[PDB]
């Protein structure tokens, strides 16, 4: 079973975006107002999953041919790839990230997504895979749309590719979104700016990357990500 | 001061998260294996227990797009970290609020006590991590069970907490669900009865 | 018919593209490499067709409609609309505007593309409209995807939508492509770098047009097409 | 000096420009109305001819997938400048190369003459404009007739091309298509016997 | 037979002074707490009213004699004078543009304005017109004078003329403040500062224009405002 | 991007707003034309009807020193944009609330249905536009009507708003006042049944 | 986007690169060991063949400083790498145009079929790098066999060359040198009969 052997270096909660964000209408009602109490590490905090016993199909990385009805998805053919790394700059091996998106229109494959750009019988949005022995992960999909949401009432959310990633501790675990290097819509997205420091957003822009393209076939597209740091633990209890 | 490379910045999970991460409580077809919210095969060790919760927005309304993530002790106090379908007892789990279900569900055992850092038993509670459109990073919290009033009284966690009436809000109250043991855990983001979360 | 009664101011041949661009591999067996011969403004090159009576179909400027085998085009709703005027900023009134394109995946509808991203069976990638009575023009269509092609091992061309515009004249008439705002690709692609003259690479790139936009349906872009100068004659022949 | 504002730069018309311009030459459906090469309907006034050629680069191999569009006068020598389909004669087409089809046709009347702007008569000719993958911005040429050799030498527009040689280029030689009166234009962009391209 | 012809622009409730601005203290119990609900346009908000045949007297837009009752009103001259139109360039003309401001000394001919400046016999701030065919209004008035508010201990209005109008639709309706260039009150005035941007903050100063002046007689100052971009439907259904 | 010129910055209306726009309710002399708060003369065609309401600020207290416009459709669901007092019918007023009477009235027809944008029927509506000192740029709002239960139920613009508890603040309440019809419309700007505001 | 570490760029082997890499062809004492143009021992499996070849530069001259660099699979389809000059054969080697010596010879076998990335078989070929003074990066080509007609055809390499005549450029012509099977491949770097050149 898991130990307590490690300690994660605090969020920095003004790099993270802020609760309460009014611009993006629906966090004022879903943002506590009450103080987040501070607690100390223990193994309840510093352990977590690990996924390498987990069964994969073997398509589960692979948009392209996870949803496949007859044919391949419309859009931009893109490899997604990156490193998972912490934050003293040590690879992530062997851990979970999943990522979902809309189709090339923007359309999600929700019953709650109503926009009028249509559904893609070959497309289902959905993936996931593990980090290999050296941090990186790769997934193969189309590029996704942006799309129209009832926010203000001309907001439209830039292309993106929603991920998650377990990391070795329920500590490290994120929830993000992945948008495009050069999108318009980005500066303009209220969700993107909850964000408060320019910086922290340039950080969700994956880049393009050409020496990472199969050539006549799919582009490529980077993202690296960074969890919490982490440390032995020193000096406690003495 | 030495600063590291900055932590990728959260950004919420938004109303269709469950397409990625709750396929089966989406409606859509689901893969051979999923993490979902069964932590315990029928014969795993200790009392077996439903834990249901409904989750609650500043204006007393139903948050029906949650994504809930949940990490416990099994029965003997260890946490058990390599997950895998076939487990007896999976430490980590995964459960929802949709428009169909606006209740979550979790089947699991009722978690032994761990100790803290400093070797002081912690009283029995279920680790969880809230993700929903509108929550811009994920809050944390942690369930503990009404029929352990001792030790909740003596956690160290719990006692952190300044007040009193807020610690009450980490209670989960014992009840039945078709004849069942099962505590109720709901969660209030904000306003009047606003649950306690965590920061670590 | 047509009369000679204006001048179009002379094209600078070194704000165009030049003939020989030889990382564009197919302009170097296709360059002439002799001098073009300077001829002066006669009534054969300052008048041209008007195309006022042309029979145009109800949707052919709506790529969302005009290949309509059963449904909506997969891919990124936009208007794509903007102002012809010429040198002087005089509008260009009941002109005509043609466009061409590829698919959301990069794919023309043509036999000699078999790009293996697939075809769109409710998207055919051909409009046409006049500029109305003040110089403006509009289509709707789904934002054309990169694509892969045989110049370099790894060249990919930007998203782009191919234009041709006639104008008062035959002096007049040009045929472009229009690129999208913020599009990583643009600085690499030999055809765009044709253009020797980065200012000009920029009149070629749309802007993105919240005003425009349709909310909850459709985003928009802009592009504005400038035409050599029209004036009268004067002191000819004296 | 003044600088108004700069022209839109030309690109390349590339290789599919026939879906855009040409959809019966590209295999695709056509909409009711399309600009093509057939400029005179059966009775319009003047001498009925093909016109017909073969463009060639600077290897001298076949171009087949050229995009031409061209404006002549009348056989009165005017400019028929309110194209419609139902007009007996229009002076603007379009006509195009292949992969099925690599000589590009016109079906016209020979134009009559017209002055230039000093009142010179210039030769009978038709004005063409060349669009191609390769080509970055279209070239512009004529074509004259090799039957209107008194005309053509007192041209004002070829005389001043410098070389002799170099006006020959540009005049089309009269044969004959299924037996009815025609002219071939081949057109060399570049190497041995380069057309002539012009600058307005 | 009002008609949903057109739509326009959506506004930046970020370059508008947000409802919440604790500075100026009476928003905070005026200001909603919930977001705003967005709905689309329709010919509810694409349409209002046209005030071509209100009937205005004849110096409805000249406070130096529309409240005469002896004399001239005490103060500055002056022209005020603009141009209103879209955020396109395209003028607005016939369209309706109402003023109210306090007299020379800062006093408001209101009873619940109690500031110890006298009232002016001659001046009672109020005026209308409409843009003529080409989008431009005039008033005559007399400077209003800055004045004392009960907000902070030591806050001063800077001077303003309040402006009301009404555009070609209901969605284009707008109520703003006018400032005069150069005066040191305007960066430090809560209520000038509910509005986060600066440049935005610039958009309402009025500028002296010598150029329409009257001379040996008035000053003049140029206020241009811009109403939300009008465009044509397209692509709807 | 492509950025227009931006709109003027909106300011609070301010405490002396009836000085400008409502001068009978500011205590003060009228010119010969106002506008005001009589949308229908007696012999208007349609259900008249009596509209009043109170405007509540946080703390619930009342706002003595609002503005605000209508503008609503005639009894046959047309908008009248040509202002004249000569018109039996004007589809835009204005009324207010002062420190002698905190109950704001309008005297007017009931409006008739009109279609959205697509095609779809909305309830009879009232558009509201309020202003006051402490509010910064207007609110808008709309009124409809508690005998119009079926048709509430149906319009795509109250359908929009997520909770339909939030829905109910929008609801006028029929009653009868010396006689004849009115409804009541309260405005709550902030807090308990904060009344729904629009951006458009 | 995303930038590597540029690679070191070339430049020109210049006019003594046999003194580094061909060092008996540049008259000079040679070490025990030496990358040279004997692949293939006698005893080799496979058809031995001699190759052999002049280079020409734009003018048609000789070019008598080249340096060559061959790599081919062997007899049965396979790339040997582990270079080593007790292997019957080996995949790899070197030869040169000198002054005393302007036709370059290699002794090898006749390379077996290999299939590209996409599984479709390749036309027998060696593959070349060819180096000189005036030549600043080096230019690949491939050398094809007359007698594999029906191969070459098929040959997904050769059909991306869009020109029929350019792809005889690559095609060796089979002879018979002092009874011994062999076949001719010239290189012209520019001009009349251009040597097709790959870039991967
Ligand atoms: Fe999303
Ligand atoms: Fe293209
Ligand atoms: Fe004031």
């Amino acid at each position: 079973p898991a130990q307590d052997n490690s300690r994660f270096v605090i969020r920095d909660r003004n790099w993270h975006p802020k609760a309460l964000t009014p611009d993006y209408k629906t966090s004022i009602a879903r943002s506590p107002r009450q103080a987040l109490v501070s607690i100390p590490q223990s193994i309840s905090e510093t352990t977590g999953p690990n996924f390498s016993h987990l069964g994969f199909g073997a398509h589960d990385h692979d948009l392209l041919l996870n949803f496949n009805n007859g044919g391949l998805p419309i859009g931009e053919r893109i490899i997604v790839a990156g490193r998972v790394v912490d934050q003293y700059g040590k690879p992530v091996p062997n851990t979970l990230v999943e990522m979902w998106q809309a189709n090339a229109g923007g359309r999600y494959r929700h019953k709650n997504d109503r926009y009028l750009a249509p559904l893609d019988p070959n497309f289902g949005g959905v993936g996931r895979c593990l980090t290999d022995s050296d941090g990186y992960y790769s997934f193969r999909t189309i590029k996704p749309g942006p799309y129209p949401w009832r926010n203000g009432p001309n907001d439209w959310r830039p292309a993106h590719i929603h991920f998650g990633i377990s990391g070795p501790s329920i500590a490290t675990k994120l929830i993000t979104q992945l948008y495009f290097e050069g999108d318009p819509l980005i500066p303009m997205c209220p969700i993107v700016k909850s964000i408060a420091n320019p910086e922290a957003v340039q950080q969700l822009i994956a880049k393009l990357d050409m020496n990472n393209a199969n050539p006549m076939d799919c582009l490529a597209y980077r993202f690296d990500i960074v969890l919490r740091g982490q440390r032995k633990t020193h000096f406690e209890n003495c | 001061p030495i600063e590291l490379l900055p932590e990728t910045p959260s950004q919420t999970a938004g109303p269709y998260v469950h397409i990625g991460l709750a396929l089966e409580a989406a409606g859509n077809p689901t893969r051979d294996q999923e993490i979902w919210n069964r932590l315990a095969k029928p014969d795993a060790p200790g009392e077996h227990i439903l834990l249901l919760g409904q989750v609650y927005d500043g204006n007393g309304h139903l948050v029906r797009d949650s994504f809930l993530e949940v990490w416990q002790a099994d029965a003997n106090g260890e946490y058990q970290d390599a997950y895998n379908l076939e487990n007896a007892f999976n430490s980590f789990g995964r459960t929802a609020t949709t428009f169909d279900a606006g209740e979550w569900t979790l089947h699991t055992v009722k978690p032994g006590v761990v100790n803290n850092a400093a070797g002081v038993p912690m009283a029995p509670h279920i680790n969880i991590s809230l993700f929903a459109r509108g929550i811009n990073i994920h809050l944390h919290t942690r369930l503990y069970f009404d029929d352990e009033a001792q030790a909740n009284a003596k956690c160290p966690v719990l006692n952190l907490i300044e007040q009193p009436q807020r610690r009450e809000t980490l209670i989960a109250k014992r009840c039945e669900v078709d004849g069942k043991t099962a505590y109720r855990f709901d969660i209030r983001i904000q306003g009047e009865g606003e649950t306690v979360f965590f920061d670590f």
